[PDB]
């Protein structure tokens, strides 16, 4: 009901092709963060398993992983209209999460020993 | 949408009544108006599981592990100190380990006699 | 050599007591939980402490027994009083000081 | 064991596991009354005896062909006193004072426990050292002087 | 107070597997055998499990400290009426303690031997909730030293660790004082009222 | 002993001196004649699988192996069933009984009320602050 | 209306506080010595409804006291265990620290927020600060943080990281403490100094971090995989008084507590301002002496200015027989030339 | 292991929210998504309006600075991952007959 | 203050001063130092003194001391009954005060009861002791207060009870009686600003409770130097 | 406060050698102990009156009651 200004509607919207057929279509559940730049990679070494340690402009990155919830909400022509595109609600199907780690350096046991 | 023992709504997200309580076959909220006209789930059912360790007992502490208690030989003593005994003359003679009077006073470390049962103070 | 014994710097500090900097320093540490305490009364941000104590206390209000005589409204009768408001925005305990 | 307990309609819903936890540590399905745990102690001067954390004379004569039962000895002075007559009530007292200075190895004389032992049993009861037990005298500002 | 160097050696090597005392009552008690390494991961989640219980772990110290205590039987056996630099109708501190004018041979043996476990209360040294006796230690440490055996004596010095663990028998000792004050105040005066 | 004249003494004792010709196990059989069976000693697991059709309670029991109740605490299969049989019922038909009233009464206290204090003993709610700061030479 | 609070002891209070006692709170400074002056402020009391239960178990020695609380200085009597002092490191938290820059960190570590998550459970690890539940991870997440958040404080990262916060990392145990990964900056904690073994810094530990670490004692005791952490003097753990001692390891410990209730009820130097001061007793010890077996931190607390005794040939010897059940034969002309006069 | 990007893409189309699990609304309406505006991670709105609920929401506010969800299609000839990226509604819902607030007072 | 040892001596004191205490009439005089909870951490203290406030009352429970930024302290007490039903506990001047958790757990965010309930259900479903306990504690309220659905009507019936024992004043409504109640006494670390964050940590102190309950969490002991500040 | 006259134990006057250790490190520069050897330094029965005085006296001398400032 827009009870404060500044609130604008949504006029102009992009395509959203998803066709969900009956080849196959799947709405996955990627995730990410902002804390990289959005369009700067185009190499992202992911898998099933947690065989995802990255390391992009130096920082400890992997995909943390855990699948064991949300909606999608799309518009229909030109109002945003939030419409669930579905088959009957949606179900969401892989955890591909954008993540950072960090880690120590080695311990140096060997030096404070003083015999 | 039902989990564990307890019946539910669509709309409101509520509790729903107990489906035994309620009048034929219909279910609903009290919030908005859940729609269970038929009482879908009105056959329901769970397990529970007691506490097997809130009954402890003698027969318990044979059914673990480890050791629970002692048996009737298995506490050997060796705090052997070679002094003289006028009871039953046993030399061995163990300690126990306290400190008693305010500090004014010596060590208050006691013996206890070995063969006998003779009971000794180490008063100073 | 392990340590160190002194009898020459006690006497170059008896006689004549430092300047800039309070000697023995563990000793000023050694009541810090005292002194620092009574610090962060005054010193801290949003004004300290007591400065923050007294913005968690600041309306104690009551009414008055007067109808506000207007027209004989809904708000004329079941009236009671206007709105006065006690309280307490900034303390600070000034430095002893002497006056007759 | 198998038992399937139906209830009623009207009635909600409660927790049944926990009122078995409290039954099934009530019930007692072989108690000799009064009497909880016998233990066979370590063999004390030869003497094979045992060792019984209650007090019931009445049902421990019902097991004498394992029990010698004129040799028992207990520390509740006033169950002796109840069976036994008053003069074993007597002699337990006298056990019972020594059964304390002799773990701290401490030996009063006998003199000394003999005479507390028949002032405490001068009128057939265990009479107490109290405000209760003075209440047979004959002198009595010693009475108002006490408390 | 000063013995010659042997009764290290009489000490040391049993001593170092003092380690292996405690290790082994901390496998007489687990039920396990065949003197497995401490750091068993299995051995632990037993250890582990005799920690949560009160009488449970009671006899975990009472197992050890009847064994370790057999160590002080083969120092003070063998040491202070002869490994000692002065001997008897000379040495003034034995003159005392052997003849009734002031202490005993505990007070010797802490001197001139050891001081022993330092058990509180007839258990042993509490723990924390983690398995740790001190910070300075492996948790669920199977070790006399962890349970409290102090090896050293006064003569040379108890190390930072033994000394806190004394310190607990002294200020669960000293509150015995502080409890007692008047119990048998009106019982002697309610005899001396009645056999008056 | 000497004060306060003992009818219920808190801890007592009684010994009993067996005869000469029992062995050990004729009297450590002979401890497990008297001493007190709770049923709670014999009992492992007790299963409870909740259904409704009109509530309806299934309650089913785990005791221990045969050979070891029967000669730790010399009690048979049947001396069990006639303890549940006669006593764990009419104690478990009490206490659910005895718990449905306090569904059937007020379904829960008023909130607004003020009980007494909460780490307040009823004896002058403190111990003393006068003297309990004295080193023992003062 | 708050010199009455300072005068009698007394916490008066129509509304009433969170307390549980209304007296005691405040004390005489005596001035008798300097020794016991100054261990009035290092002085804490455990609480004085604690008088009540006789049950030892508030008034026992604890581990978790190791170089926070002194286990030898404290009195005998009737306050022997609630009346324990600090210790000669024990370094209290006074301001808060800042708490605006952490979960900016956490999030960047591997901790989902609290409100995205939607789980509980002692089976995860819950990340709080200050009581304010932030994160849900696992427990060998957690056990990572806790070390990948020590890099990251004791060197030179960012100045929102302080170096008096408390990383208590719960590790989790079959039915013991409850884990999770707790972090505490505020205001009133006790903190002592350590050190750090890689990155070898001095580094910050609560009592709270302390159960469940593993701090070696000296550095010839330091063993592998276990000890992340050792202490710069073993005598970073007792009180002032305590630790001026000569030779404290060598007495049996009732005569170390003995000595801090011995070593307060002297005369000594209650000071030098006597000229311009007024006491209702003043005990004054005329010709001080610094000790000559003395301690290494018996210099830097300065009790050279405060000279409490004095240093006399002892002969240990049993020669009178005027002397024993502790009685001692001073010299008469030791006394007539002057021996520990004073008004 | 490797799966491609399709682009990237920013603009308000879709909302992506966390809810309670097992809630089935009437799906014959519409949604409304406003937008305030201040050149960041914007207050997004939840408008959920039929017949029988009238309920709102909002986006979060705290941590919006390493988070943003994302909606992803993928295709079996290509093999990539899209983004319909969304900060992330968790809100609640209600009824319009939970409004009677009652008098507060006792006169 | 900022005054040099040498100074001190022309001011007349000892040149190294102790300071950091207080002159009461010539007494010098000092607030002693209290060993009291630490702050903001909930603990899991087990007590037979509960036991004394009556029947059904348990002997474990959580107990929490929340100071305010201006370190003012606050103990909110959270017990737990045979019954099911979990009481809340506090003190605002010198009383005790019990209510039911889910009346608070209504008034902090915007709940509905199975945003309450999957709240407290993260995981662990197939558990039968979260799953069957935390039923009555859903069950006892429904049919204590069934006229009680929502979070602005929950504050009519909560600032209703307690208004008169803290004295609010007659221009604010049983509501903002309410509120002022939910920023004054429960988990005062935030006050306002935080009451979704305040909700979390009841879901904490009752998951943590019935991991008491159960014993999968051993009772913290106060005396242990590293519950106490 | 001032130097005894008399050693206490011995009796000899030790009013008489407090005065020489500036000018033994500032005149004669030396260390301590070859400082603390030559002038007549004799007995550890009364030796200890060089290493064990405080002289707090002058402590006190700056508290003056009779001086302006």
């Amino acid at each position: 009901f827009s009870i404060p200004d500044g609130f604008k509607k949504c006029k102009h919207l992009k395509n959203f092709p998803l066709n969900g057929d009956n080849k196959q279509q799947q709405v996955w559940l990627i995730k990410f963060p902002s804390n990289v730049d959005i369009s700067k990679l185009k190499s992202l070494p992911v898998d099933f398993e947690s065989s995802t340690t990255m390391t992009i402009d130096k920082h400890d990155y992997k995909i943390m992983d855990d699948t064991d919830n949300m909606t999608l909400l799309v518009p229909s022509e030109s109002k945003e209209s939030l419409k669930i595109a579905s088959t009957a609600p949606l179900q969401f199907d892989k955890v591909f999460s954008v993540s950072e780690t960090a880690k120590i350096p080695a311990i140096d046991y060997s030096k404070v020993r003083v015999p | 949408s039902v989990v564990g023992s307890l019946i539910f709504c669509l709309d409101c997200g509520d509790l729903l009544e107990n489906p035994n309580a309620v009048l034929g076959s219909n279910v609903e909220c009290s919030q908005c108006k859940a729609i269970y006209p038929k009482s879908q789930f009105s056959n329901l059912k769970v397990v529970t599981t007691t506490a097997d360790d809130a009954f402890p007992s003698s027969l318990r502490a044979k059914k673990s592990v480890v050791k629970t208690s002692l048996k009737k030989n298995e506490l050997k003593d060796g705090a052997t100190i070679k002094e003289k005994c006028p009871q039953c003359g046993n030399e061995e003679m163990n300690y126990h380990t306290l400190q008693l009077r305010s500090a004014d006073e010596g060590a208050t470390v006691f013996y206890t006699c070995t063969s006998c049962g003779y009971k000794f103070r180490t008063n100073n | 050599r392990t340590a160190d014994f002194r009898t020459l710097e006690r006497e170059s500090r008896f006689i004549n007591p430092p300047k800039d900097k309070s000697a023995f320093p563990l000793l000023q540490e050694a009541v810090q939980p005292h002194i620092g305490s009574f610090n962060a009364l005054t010193e801290g941000p949003d004004g300290g402490l007591l400065n923050l104590g007294v913005k968690d206390i600041g309306e104690k209000v009551i009414f008055d027994g007067k109808p506000l005589n207007s027209e004989d409204e809904i708000s004329n009768s079941g009236y009671l009083g206007n709105k006065l408001s006690v309280s307490v925005e900034q303390v600070s305990i000034a430095k002893p000081m002497s006056n007759d | 064991c198998e038992f399937k307990l139906e209830l009623a309609a009207d009635t909600e819903k409660l927790l049944m596991v926990n009122i078995v936890e409290e039954i099934c540590r009530k019930s007692i399905i072989r108690q000799i009354p009064h009497i909880d745990r016998c233990v066979h102690p370590e063999p004390e001067n030869g003497k094979r005896v045992l060792v019984t954390e209650g007090v019931n004379f009445q049902a421990m004569w019902d097991q004498e062909a394992f029990i010698d039962v004129d040799g028992i000895t207990s520390n509740d002075v006033a169950a002796v006193l109840k069976t036994y007559g008053v003069e074993a009530a007597r002699n337990t007292i006298v056990n019972e004072i020594n059964n304390v200075f002799s773990r701290y190895a401490i030996s009063v004389s006998f003199r000394h426990l003999d005479l507390i032992a028949d002032m405490m049993t001068r009128q057939g009861t265990y009479l107490a050292f109290n405000r209760q037990g003075m209440e047979t005298s004959t002198s009595s500002f010693m009475k108002m002087s006490y408390e | 107070l000063r013995l010659t160097a042997e009764g290290n050696k009489w000490r040391t090597d049993i001593l170092k597997t003092s380690v292996d005392t405690g290790r082994e009552a901390a496998a007489e008690v687990t039920n396990l055998d065949k003197d497995t390494p401490a750091d068993d991961p299995e051995l632990l989640k037993r250890l582990q499990e005799i920690l949560r219980d009160n009488n449970k772990s009671g006899i975990l110290d009472a197992v050890t400290s009847s064994k370790v205590n057999a160590i002080t039987s083969q120092v003070v056996s063998k040491c202070v009426p002869d490994g000692t630099m002065k001997k008897f109708p000379c040495n003034s501190m034995q003159a005392m303690a052997l003849s009734g004018a002031k202490g005993s041979n505990v007070n010797v043996s802490q001197i001139m031997c050891l001081l022993g476990q330092q058990a509180l209360e007839g258990r042993r040294v509490p723990v924390m909730v983690s398995g740790k006796t001190l910070p300075s230690f492996k948790p669920y440490e199977t070790d006399a030293m962890a349970g409290g055996y102090v090896k050293g004596r006064f003569y040379s010095g108890i190390k930072p660790q033994e000394y806190y663990f004394h310190c607990m028998a002294g200020r669960e000792g000293l509150i015995d004082t502080a409890v007692k004050t008047s119990r048998s105040g009106y019982l002697q005066r309610c005899l001396t009222k009645q056999l008056e | 002993i000497v004060m306060t004249a003992s009818a219920a003494i808190k801890t007592p004792q009684m010994t009993l001196p067996i005869w000469n010709d029992v062995s050990d196990e004729q009297a450590d059989t002979f401890c497990k004649s008297i001493s007190k069976v709770l049923l709670s000693e014999v009992i492992d697991k007790v299963i409870v699988t909740e259904t409704t059709g009109a509530r309806s309670y299934v309650i089913h029991m785990r005791f221990f192996d045969n050979n070891e109740y029967s000669e730790e605490y010399d009690v048979s299969k049947e001396e069990l069933q006639n303890v549940i049989s006669n006593q764990f019922i009419h104690l478990l038909e009490a206490a659910i009984v005895k718990e449905i009233k306090k569904q059937k009464r007020t379904t829960g206290p008023d909130i607004g009320v003020a009980v007494p204090r909460l780490q307040t003993d009823v004896a002058n709610s403190s111990s003393n602050s006068k003297r309990l700061e004295e080193d023992n030479d003062e | 209306k708050m010199q009455y609070f300072l005068s009698t002891g007394n916490l008066v209070s129509q509304s009433g506080l969170d307390l549980q006692q209304v007296s005691g709170y405040t004390v005489v400074a005596e001035k008798i010595n300097f020794y016991r002056f100054i261990s009035h402020f290092r002085m804490v009391h455990r609480g004085s409804f604690f008088a009540q239960l006789k049950t030892t178990t508030v008034r026992k020695l604890l581990p978790e006291s190791w170089g926070f609380l002194c286990p030898v200085h404290t009195p005998d009597g009737s306050p022997c265990g609630l009346l324990n002092h600090f210790a000669h490191k024990c370094r209290i938290s006074t301001q808060q620290s800042d708490v605006s820059r952490i979960p900016s960190i956490l999030y960047s570590l591997g901790v989902a927020p609290a409100s995205h998550t939607f789980a509980a459970g002692p089976s995860l690890c819950c990340v709080q600060i200050d009581g304010k539940i932030i994160g849900w991870v696992s427990h060998e997440q957690g056990k990572i943080i806790a070390d990948t958040l020590r890099y990251w404080k004791v060197e030179g990262k960012t100045p929102g990281l302080p170096i008096d916060l408390e990383i208590g990392y719960v590790p989790p145990s079959t039915r013991g403490q409850y884990p999770g990964l707790y972090l505490f900056g505020g205001h009133s904690r006790m903190l002592r100094p350590v050190r750090y073994l890689p990155l070898d810094k001095e580094d910050i530990v609560g009592p709270f971090e302390q159960v469940y670490m593993n701090i070696a004692v000296t550095p010839q005791e330091i063993q592998n995989n276990v000890h992340t952490h050792v202490e710069f003097t073993p005598t970073n753990i007792l009180s002032i008084l305590a630790n001026l001692t000569p030779f404290s390891d060598f007495n049996q410990s009732p005569r170390n507590m003995y000595q801090c209730q011995m070593g307060k009820q002297t005369m000594g130097t209650p000071g030098v301002a006597l000229c311009h001061r007024s006491d209702n007793k003043l005990y004054r010890l005329q010709t001080g002496q610094t000790p000559i077996v003395k301690a290494n931190l018996y210099d830097d607390y300065g009790m050279d200015n405060f000279p409490n005794g004095f240093n006399a040939v002892v002969a240990v010897i049993s020669y009178t027989g005027y002397d024993m059940d502790d009685a001692m034969i001073i010299n008469k002309s030791a006394d007539e030339r002057g021996f520990g006069y004073g008004t | 292991s490797e799966i491609e990007i399709e682009s990237v893409q920013d603009q308000p189309s879709v909302a992506v929210g966390s809810f309670f699990k097992g809630f089935r609304a009437p799906s014959d309406t519409t949604f409304d998504l406003y937008k305030k505006k201040k050149s960041e991670k914007d207050e997004f709105v939840l408008h959920g309006e039929n017949e029988r609920l009238e309920y709102e929401g909002y986006t979060d506010s705290s941590s919006q600075a390493s988070n943003q969800y994302v909606v992803g299609l993928f295709n079996p000839e290509k093999k990539s991952i899209q983004l319909y990226k969304a900060p992330v509604l968790v809100s609640k819902v209600v009824s319009k007959s939970s409004k009677n607030l009652r008098g507060p007072k006792i006169k | 203050n900022k005054m040099s040892p040498y100074e001190l001596v022309q001011h007349k004191e000892e040149s190294d001063e102790i300071g950091g205490y207080f002159i009461v009439n010539g007494i010098e005089k000092l607030i002693r130092m209290l060993i009291v909870q630490r702050r903001n951490h909930p603990m899991a203290i087990i007590r037979p003194s509960f036991a004394n406030r009556g029947a059904s009352y348990s002997h474990y429970g959580i107990q929490i001391r929340s100071v305010r930024p201006d370190q003012t302290s606050q103990t909110n007490v959270l017990h737990y009954l045979n019954d099911g039903q979990v009481t809340f506990r506090f003190s605002w001047r010198k009383n005790e005060y019990l209510v039911p958790v889910v009346m608070i757990l209504k008034a902090l965010c915007h709940t509905s009861d199975r945003e309450i309930f999957d709240g407290i259900i993260g995981n662990d479903v197939k558990d039968s002791f979260l799953t069957d306990r935390l039923e009555l504690l859903l069950r006892g309220f429904k049919k204590r207060y069934p006229h009680l659905q929502n979070r602005t009507q929950v504050l009519q019936y909560l600032g209703d009870k307690f208004r008169v024992v803290f004295q609010a004043s007659p221009d604010q409504s049983d509501l903002e009686v309410g509120q002022e109640v939910l920023d004054r006494i429960v988990l005062v670390h935030l006050g306002k600003d935080g009451s979704q964050d305040k909700f979390r940590m009841l879901l904490f102190m009752i998951r943590k409770l019935y991991s008491l309950v159960a014993g999968e969490c051993s009772p913290d002991n106060p005396d242990a130097t590293q519950h106490q500040e | 406060m001032i130097v005894p006259v008399r050693c206490f134990s011995c009796g000899k006057v030790v009013g008489d050698k407090w005065e020489s250790y500036l000018n033994l490190l500032q005149e004669d520069e030396l260390d301590e102990g070859t400082a603390l050897s030559r002038l007549g330094l004799k007995r550890y029965c009364c030796r200890r009156m060089i290493l064990t005085h405080v002289d707090l006296i002058e402590k006190f001398l700056r508290y003056n009651p009779l001086e302006k400032r």
